[PDB]
């Protein structure tokens, strides 16, 4: 057994934290990069997701 | 515990153990780690 | 061998040919690996009469 | 010797992360390597949609 979770978006609002910068948001003015997670691009044997 | 069939190295000495299978790790730390020496042998044929 | 065994006996063929392609000019700086697959090459063909 | 480059049409909103390995230009891989139980399996692999 290894066991893979796949659905939520935490309704946090506790643990804001971080590692990267102002290098970054997406292209224009306002800053929502707040996507939580939808389902999964994943690989296979030897080259291929 | 006693010594009838228990091998040695080559000047007086009894043994205790085993293992079993095939191909890629034992002769796989020669292209990596171990050593080599010499030219003798002995053990009963009864 | 069955569908899986055939299947990536096949696919390991794919990886190996993608990796061990130009071993003498890729891994030229490691003399150790050269003798590491040469002994494999000689000890992979069956002898004759 | 100059080597010709052939173009194949494909949708704009195509997976882009599909092209950073040994992929297949047809977009759906095929090949004779693909059987084990029946004989008329090469046609349905390559064309059955």
């Amino acid at each position: 057994t290894f066991i893979m979770p796949m659905g939520v978006f935490q309704a946090n609002s506790m643990d804001r934290y971080t590692r990267h910068a102002g290098d970054f948001s997406t292209v224009s003015e306002q800053d929502p990069r707040q996507f939580p997670p939808q389902g999964i691009f994943f690989y296979n044997k030897d080259g291929i997701l | 515990m006693v010594s009838r069939i228990t091998h040695t190295n080559t000047r007086g000495r009894q043994v205790d153990g085993v293992l079993v299978t095939t191909a890629t790790l034992k002769r796989q730390l020669l292209q990596g780690i171990l050593q080599i020496d010499d030219t003798a042998a002995d053990v009963p044929v009864t | 061998l069955n569908r899986v065994a055939r299947a990536a006996l096949l696919s390991d063929l794919k990886r190996r040919v993608c990796a061990d392609m130009f071993f003498m000019t890729r891994h030229a700086r490691e003399p150790r690996l050269i003798s590491a697959y040469l002994s494999d090459m000689v000890s992979c063909t069956q002898p004759s009469v | 010797q100059a080597s010709v480059c052939e173009f194949v049409a494909m949708p704009v909103s195509t997976d882009l992360q599909y092209f950073r390995t040994a992929c297949n230009p047809r977009g759906r891989a095929s090949g004779m390597l693909y059987m084990g139980d029946r004989d008329a399996d090469i046609e349905a692999i390559m064309f059955d949609h």
